[PDB]
């Protein structure tokens, strides 16, 4: 399963 | 719709939907579909937060191929957990919930269908839909996960409803 932590998900928000 | 070059793929594609209806009552449309984390932010960072929506209104975020209506094959034997919130809480709750759902925090196999935030007159309602209402290990796990991922007021009622299950109500 592809699992993402909340922190990680938020950090991706600043990547185009 | 496929994740791009060096994007971070998800466990599923999802589709954002929006609806505006009247209480007491085709009025539901697709906003967009995404296959990666970067693509999700591309929709979500440009969307109106549910706390700034007007009317009897809902955002729905569902696994691609599942329609946010109970009659849908993936939904017909299912149900949802419901959390009723005072005005001011829905936007932060909706974000924490969709990030948990997307990041696969629920750990219930294929049971998750999607999430709905409903703006009403004097409350907001967040819900998460699953495939099998009678699967007590799944609905129990979903309930507990919601408690882990949302910052709720003390005393907060959570309620499960199977989809099949004085004066008239005028405002809502």
């Amino acid at each position: 399963r592809i699992i993402y932590d909340r922190k990680f998900l938020m950090e991706c928000r600043n990547s185009p | 719709v496929v994740p791009g070059p060096a994007e971070h793929p998800l466990q599923y594609n999802y589709t954002f939907w929006y609806s505006r209806r009247t209480p007491g009552r085709q009025n539901i449309k697709q906003i967009g579909t995404f296959a990666s984390v970067e693509q999700f932010w591309r929709f979500y960072s440009h969307m109106v937060r549910p706390g700034d929506l007007t009317g009897h209104s809902d955002f729905h975020l569902f696994k691609e191929g599942i329609k946010p209506m109970w009659e849908d094959d993936a939904n017909k034997n299912g149900g949802k957990w419901i959390i009723r919130l005072r005005k001011g809480l829905a936007s932060r709750c909706w974000e924490n919930l969709i990030l948990a759902m997307l990041g696969e925090q629920f750990m219930v196999g294929e049971e998750i269908c999607g999430a709905v935030v409903s703006v009403r007159f004097q409350e907001d309602i967040i819900s998460i839909w699953n495939k099998t209402a009678s699967d007590q290990a799944t609905t129990a796990r979903i309930r507990d996960t919601l408690r882990r991922v949302l910052n709720l007021p003390p005393n907060t009622i959570m309620e499960y409803k199977t989809h099949t299950d004085g004066p008239q109500r005028l405002l809502f």
